[PDB]
Protein backbone atom coordinates (compact mmCIF):
# COMPACT_ATOMS: atom_id res chain seq x y z
CA UNK A 1 0.00 0.00 0.00
CA UNK A 2 1.05 3.66 -0.53
CA UNK A 3 2.94 4.68 2.60
CA UNK A 4 5.99 6.74 1.67
CA UNK A 5 5.19 10.23 0.41
CA UNK A 6 8.64 11.63 -0.25
CA UNK A 7 8.30 14.50 -2.70
CA UNK A 8 10.51 17.00 -4.48
CA UNK A 9 10.71 19.38 -7.42
CA UNK A 10 12.99 18.57 -10.40
CA UNK B 1 -0.03 21.38 19.39
CA UNK B 2 2.48 18.55 19.83
CA UNK B 3 1.96 15.58 17.53
CA UNK B 4 3.42 12.14 18.15
CA UNK B 5 4.05 9.77 15.26
CA UNK B 6 2.54 6.44 16.34
CA UNK B 7 -0.10 7.21 13.73
CA UNK B 8 0.04 9.17 10.48
CA UNK B 9 0.03 12.91 11.29
CA UNK B 10 -3.28 13.77 9.63
CA UNK B 11 -5.00 17.13 10.08
CA UNK B 12 -7.94 19.02 8.67
CA UNK B 13 -7.34 21.91 6.31
CA UNK B 14 -9.68 24.31 4.55
CA UNK B 15 -8.89 25.26 0.99
CA UNK B 16 -11.06 26.90 -1.65
CA UNK B 17 -13.77 27.04 1.00
CA UNK B 18 -13.84 23.24 1.36
CA UNK B 19 -12.62 20.95 4.15
CA UNK B 20 -10.17 18.13 3.49
CA UNK B 21 -7.80 15.85 5.36
CA UNK B 22 -4.04 16.03 4.77
CA UNK B 23 -0.78 14.59 6.13
CA UNK B 24 1.91 16.85 7.66
CA UNK B 25 4.87 15.76 5.55
CA UNK B 26 8.44 16.85 6.39
CA UNK B 27 9.61 14.66 3.51
CA UNK B 28 7.92 16.81 0.88
CA UNK B 29 9.30 20.09 -0.47
CA UNK B 30 5.85 21.06 -1.74
CA UNK B 31 2.17 20.76 -0.89
CA UNK B 32 0.32 18.34 -3.16
CA UNK B 33 -3.42 17.69 -3.06
CA UNK B 34 -5.43 15.14 -5.01
CA UNK B 35 -7.36 16.24 -8.10
CA UNK B 36 -9.80 19.04 -7.34
CA UNK B 37 -10.90 22.37 -8.77
CA UNK B 38 -9.33 25.59 -7.49
CA UNK B 39 -9.95 29.15 -8.70
CA UNK B 40 -7.23 30.99 -10.58
CA UNK B 41 -4.79 30.17 -13.36
CA UNK B 42 -2.48 27.17 -13.17
CA UNK B 43 0.72 26.13 -14.92
CA UNK B 44 1.75 22.53 -15.71
CA UNK B 45 4.62 21.20 -13.61
CA UNK B 46 6.28 17.88 -12.82
CA UNK B 47 7.33 16.61 -9.39
CA UNK B 48 9.13 13.50 -8.24
CA UNK B 49 8.29 10.91 -5.64
CA UNK B 50 9.49 7.57 -4.33
CA UNK B 51 8.17 5.80 -7.42
CA UNK B 52 8.79 8.32 -10.17
CA UNK B 53 7.49 11.59 -11.60
CA UNK B 54 3.95 12.83 -12.16
CA UNK B 55 2.40 15.88 -13.82
CA UNK B 56 0.56 18.39 -11.63
CA UNK B 57 -1.15 21.79 -11.87
CA UNK B 58 0.51 24.58 -9.91
CA UNK B 59 -1.63 27.23 -8.22
CA UNK B 60 0.14 30.17 -6.55
CA UNK B 61 -0.73 32.37 -3.56
CA UNK B 62 -3.53 30.11 -2.29
CA UNK B 63 -4.87 30.63 1.26
CA UNK B 64 -4.87 27.40 3.28
CA UNK B 65 -5.99 26.94 6.87
CA UNK B 66 -4.16 24.10 8.64
CA UNK B 67 -5.59 23.23 12.06
CA UNK B 68 -6.67 26.81 12.53
CA UNK B 69 -3.35 28.22 11.29
CA UNK B 70 -3.29 30.48 8.25
CA UNK B 71 -0.90 30.08 5.34
CA UNK B 72 -0.81 31.49 1.81
CA UNK B 73 1.35 29.77 -0.75
CA UNK B 74 1.86 27.37 -3.64
CA UNK B 75 -0.41 24.36 -3.90
CA UNK B 76 0.07 21.56 -6.42
CA UNK B 77 -2.89 19.46 -7.58
CA UNK B 78 -2.55 16.11 -9.29
CA UNK B 79 -2.71 12.29 -9.01
CA UNK B 80 -1.04 11.95 -5.61
CA UNK B 81 -2.14 8.96 -3.51
CA UNK B 82 -2.64 11.26 -0.52
CA UNK B 83 -3.06 14.94 0.37
CA UNK B 84 0.22 16.20 1.78
CA UNK B 85 1.26 19.46 3.39
CA UNK B 86 4.89 20.05 2.49
CA UNK B 87 7.67 22.21 3.91
CA UNK B 88 6.64 25.29 1.92
CA UNK B 89 3.53 25.62 4.11
CA UNK B 90 4.84 23.90 7.25
CA UNK B 91 7.36 26.71 7.64
CA UNK B 92 4.56 29.28 7.42
CA UNK B 93 2.74 27.85 10.42
CA UNK B 94 6.01 27.57 12.34
CA UNK B 95 6.22 23.77 12.45
CA UNK B 96 9.42 22.12 13.73
CA UNK B 97 10.64 18.58 14.39
CA UNK B 98 11.73 17.87 17.96
CA UNK B 99 13.36 14.98 19.86
CA UNK C 1 17.23 19.11 19.31
CA UNK C 2 14.78 21.25 17.34
CA UNK C 3 14.89 20.95 13.55
CA UNK C 4 13.44 23.82 11.52
CA UNK C 5 12.03 23.14 8.06
CA UNK C 6 13.54 25.90 5.91
CA UNK C 7 15.66 23.17 4.34
CA UNK C 8 15.22 19.40 4.02
CA UNK C 9 15.59 17.84 7.51
CA UNK C 10 18.73 15.79 6.88
CA UNK C 11 20.58 14.06 9.71
CA UNK C 12 23.42 11.58 10.06
CA UNK C 13 22.54 7.99 10.91
CA UNK C 14 24.64 4.91 11.61
CA UNK C 15 23.53 1.62 10.11
CA UNK C 16 25.46 -1.59 9.46
CA UNK C 17 28.77 0.02 10.33
CA UNK C 18 28.19 3.00 8.04
CA UNK C 19 27.32 6.67 8.38
CA UNK C 20 24.74 8.14 6.03
CA UNK C 21 22.63 11.25 5.60
CA UNK C 22 18.93 10.50 5.91
CA UNK C 23 15.80 12.62 5.64
CA UNK C 24 13.47 12.72 8.68
CA UNK C 25 10.16 11.97 6.93
CA UNK C 26 6.87 12.11 8.87
CA UNK C 27 5.24 11.32 5.54
CA UNK C 28 6.77 7.84 5.42
CA UNK C 29 5.39 4.84 7.34
CA UNK C 30 8.65 2.93 6.86
CA UNK C 31 12.37 3.61 6.70
CA UNK C 32 13.89 3.15 3.25
CA UNK C 33 17.60 3.28 2.49
CA UNK C 34 19.39 3.44 -0.84
CA UNK C 35 20.79 0.16 -2.14
CA UNK C 36 23.43 -1.30 0.20
CA UNK C 37 24.73 -4.84 0.76
CA UNK C 38 23.57 -5.69 4.29
CA UNK C 39 23.99 -9.24 5.61
CA UNK C 40 21.06 -11.28 6.87
CA UNK C 41 17.81 -12.73 5.60
CA UNK C 42 15.26 -10.45 3.95
CA UNK C 43 11.82 -10.56 2.34
CA UNK C 44 10.63 -8.98 -0.94
CA UNK C 45 8.21 -6.07 -0.60
CA UNK C 46 6.55 -3.31 -2.62
CA UNK C 47 6.21 0.21 -1.24
CA UNK C 48 4.54 3.13 -2.94
CA UNK C 49 3.99 6.85 -2.99
CA UNK C 50 3.93 9.61 -5.57
CA UNK C 51 4.83 8.20 -8.97
CA UNK C 52 4.10 4.57 -8.20
CA UNK C 53 5.73 1.58 -6.49
CA UNK C 54 9.29 0.29 -6.18
CA UNK C 55 10.55 -3.15 -5.13
CA UNK C 56 12.62 -3.29 -1.93
CA UNK C 57 14.23 -5.81 0.41
CA UNK C 58 12.91 -5.93 3.98
CA UNK C 59 15.32 -6.47 6.89
CA UNK C 60 14.05 -6.86 10.46
CA UNK C 61 15.54 -5.83 13.80
CA UNK C 62 18.37 -3.74 12.39
CA UNK C 63 20.17 -1.43 14.88
CA UNK C 64 20.15 2.18 13.68
CA UNK C 65 21.52 5.21 15.51
CA UNK C 66 19.98 8.57 14.63
CA UNK C 67 21.83 11.67 15.81
CA UNK C 68 23.09 9.77 18.83
CA UNK C 69 19.67 8.28 19.55
CA UNK C 70 19.57 4.50 19.33
CA UNK C 71 16.71 2.68 17.67
CA UNK C 72 16.13 -0.76 16.21
CA UNK C 73 13.54 -1.89 13.72
CA UNK C 74 12.64 -2.83 10.17
CA UNK C 75 14.68 -1.27 7.39
CA UNK C 76 13.75 -1.48 3.71
CA UNK C 77 16.48 -1.31 1.06
CA UNK C 78 15.95 -0.55 -2.62
CA UNK C 79 16.20 2.01 -5.47
CA UNK C 80 14.89 4.98 -3.48
CA UNK C 81 15.99 8.46 -4.63
CA UNK C 82 16.87 9.32 -1.03
CA UNK C 83 17.58 7.73 2.35
CA UNK C 84 14.38 8.08 4.35
CA UNK C 85 13.78 7.61 8.06
CA UNK C 86 10.09 6.87 8.62
CA UNK C 87 7.70 6.84 11.57
CA UNK C 88 8.64 3.30 12.57
CA UNK C 89 11.97 4.70 13.80
CA UNK C 90 10.91 8.32 14.55
CA UNK C 91 8.60 7.16 17.35
CA UNK C 92 11.52 5.25 18.87
CA UNK C 93 13.64 8.39 19.29
CA UNK C 94 10.73 10.37 20.72
CA UNK C 95 10.36 12.64 17.70
CA UNK C 96 7.32 14.94 17.55
CA UNK C 97 5.91 17.63 15.25
CA UNK C 98 5.22 20.91 17.03
CA UNK C 99 3.47 24.14 16.02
Amino acid sequence: RPGNFLQSRP
Amino acid sequence: PQITLWKRPLVTIRIGGQLKEALLNTGADDTVLEEMNLPGKWKPKMIGGIGGFIKVRQYDQIPVEICGHKAIGTVLVGPTPANIIGRNLLTQIGCTLNF
